[PDB]
């Protein structure tokens, strides 16, 4: 769920927010 | 009392009432039922006994009213030959709908009657609330 | 376009107006597709069609009202597992499985109770095997 596209997509972009939680609370506001 | 009511296993046992339960056997062969698939299992359980036999039939119409379920129990008696074979005949249906929620099989259902019979308010409450303390595997869902 | 509904080869068809056999990963990944058993089929037939799942219901009770048994589906989309939910939820003998069922969808699609007959009345043109049902 990480991804909303698949693994050879996530290569040019980052999951690294979705997978911190600290990085997704700090995106959200 | 729990063997002749609920536990059905009094040929394993070494008596009931004084009596040795290969006594019991003796008069089985003789007896004749046009279709004895499970014999034994029949006369002795809590609807099998004419005590609480047409008891136990009133319980269950009264359940299948409330919850309008789509076949109807026809039998007059309730054991585990009735049950199968109402449920086998009507196992295309039984997939669907079934019978009143909450309930797999007989073995439930000897039961169910008797949550019944021991939520209401009845002279018989008093039979099912002394079957309560000593089944074991109910006990456990109660505190301490 | 006859394919792409109602002939479970869509996802093995190398063309899908020009689209190879893919998507079935990622977003059913993201939040797994509680179905199984022929789900891909589902994602393409005409009752699973979301715009044209509900003109078959449309259809389904005025195919209802064709075969004299009334019973309100659960849902306003008509698949395997939905039609099989919707059974154990009063209705025809004779059919219990989704093929007939959107057999029986169809072709009542294709009489003049909708526009989208043409739709119906395409897919029984094409192809010969579809013409046989109608």
């Amino acid at each position: 769920q990480h991804q909303m596209f698949d693994p050879g997509v996530a290569d040019l972009l980052d999951t690294d927010i979705l997978t911190s939680p600290s990085k997704r609370k700090r995106k959200l506001k | 009392l729990t063997n002749y009511l609920y536990r059905n296993k009094v040929l394993s046992s070494k008596s009931l009432f004084g009596v040795s339960p290969d006594f019991f056997k003796q008069i089985l062969e003789n007896l004749y039922i046009p279709t004895a698939d499970f014999k034994n299992a029949k006369f002795f359980t809590i609807t099998g006994i004419p005590a609480l036999s047409y008891i136990c039939i009133i319980i269950l119409r009264r359940l299948e009213t409330a919850e309008n379920t789509k076949i109807k129990f026809t039998s007059g008696i309730i054991n585990e030959e009735t049950f199968n074979n109402f449920f086998r005949v009507h196992h295309d249906e039984i997939g669907q709908h079934g019978w009143i929620k909450g309930v797999n099989n007989i073995h439930d259902l000897r039961v169910k009657i008797l949550m019944h019979l021991s939520n209401t308010a009845n002279p018989y409450r008093d039979i099912a609330a002394f079957l309560f303390t000593y089944l074991k595997s109910l006990s456990k869902y109660s505190v301490q």
